[PDB]
């Protein structure tokens, strides 16, 4: 037993590139919270997990508040629900297992996915002509949003 | 302050795309009216604007 | 500053690019610090009493009007004055250097008027 309770450097390995791994993110979704994993591998990568590593399960599933681990799924959309929070956690594990080596990982990501571009409307209505006027606002305070089509 | 940040933007900026609905929310009763008027002098004409 | 416009005599349901043209000066040599300088565009009724940012049923536009210029060269700018149910408007600018209050340093007097039938 090393008995190193303190007084050292602890951990000495790096998550470098040029290796088959997993990457979970979120983009391009219309007002209903989701996620999107990505698998940049080759030659029959195996199944993977997607746990719900929360304290009280605010990042809920639809009917039963499940984790629903995938199987040979690279990109999907975990259409969750929202039981009153603005922060989460997600322990994600993936048995890679390329060739004669049971390759695994466990990344405990912390994605929080409240909306940003909070948009309100107003119409005006004249005789046989019609106009909307759209209000555009950022749901967070003093973190800015650039915007380049509408 | 402004180092022309659109010059080095397009290489690495990801393109998020929210796409909300739009209700065209309205009511339903069409009719018309036309009231006509003629001003009666109080003080002097004040140059009324619509 | 000059103000270059398409027409002064537009009907109601029509879209107009407005084009201000600004000329920074030799006597910007006092500062050089904020090369970016924030203007505004304010719309007056050609009686008194300018319309608010929420120009409801009067004038319509694309984006916030603040629309910066350089202290470098002849920058241009734009809006899209989508007119609605009006007559005899007025456009003029001011220069604000910053975003805060009491940042405003000059008020130009170039007042191009247009009519709406």
């Amino acid at each position: 037993c090393k008995e190193s309770t303190k007084v050292l450097v602890k951990q000495a390995h790096n998550l470098n590139l040029g290796e088959y791994a997993l990457e979970l993110k979120s983009v391009q979704s219309d007002a209903l919270e989701s996620l999107q994993v990505e698998v940049e591998v080759q030659k029959n990568i195996g199944n993977m997990k997607n746990l719900p590593v929360s304290f009280s399960m605010d990042e809920i599933q639809a009917r039963k508040r499940y984790n629903t681990p995938f199987e040979n799924v690279r990109l999907e959309y975990y259409l969750l629900d929202q039981i009153t929070a603005f922060d989460l956690i997600i322990k994600t594990s993936f048995t890679k297992k390329n060739d004669q080596g049971t390759f695994g990982e466990t990344k405990k990501v912390r994605i929080q996915c409240y909306l940003q571009l909070s948009v309100s409307v107003e119409d005006i209505f004249k005789k046989d002509i019609f106009f909307f006027k759209f209000l555009l606002n950022s749901s967070v305070r003093e973190e800015p949003v650039i915007l380049y089509s509408s | 302050g402004i180092a022309v940040c659109n010059t080095d933007m397009d290489e690495y900026v990801r393109n998020l795309v929210p796409k909300q609905l739009t209700v065209p929310v309205q009511l339903p009763g069409f009719e018309q009216f036309f009231h006509v008027q003629f001003e009666q002098m109080e003080t002097s004409h004040d140059a009324l604007h619509d | 500053v000059q103000l270059l416009l398409d027409e002064p005599k537009v009907k109601v349901g029509e879209i107009i690019n407005l084009k201000i043209i600004t000329e920074p000066t030799s006597t910007c040599r006092r500062k050089q610090n904020s090369t970016v300088n924030f203007l505004d565009i304010v719309i007056f009724d050609s009686k008194t009493s300018k319309i608010l940012p929420r120009s409801n049923r009067r004038i319509l536009y694309n984006g916030s009007l603040t629309k910066p210029i350089s202290t470098t060269k002849v920058s241009e700018i734009n809006l899209e004055i989508i007119p609605i149910e009006k007559g005899r408007y007025e456009f003029s600018v001011c220069i604000s250097k910053s975003n805060n209050q009491d940042g405003i340093i000059q008020f130009d007097s170039e007042n191009v008027i247009l009519s709406v039938i």
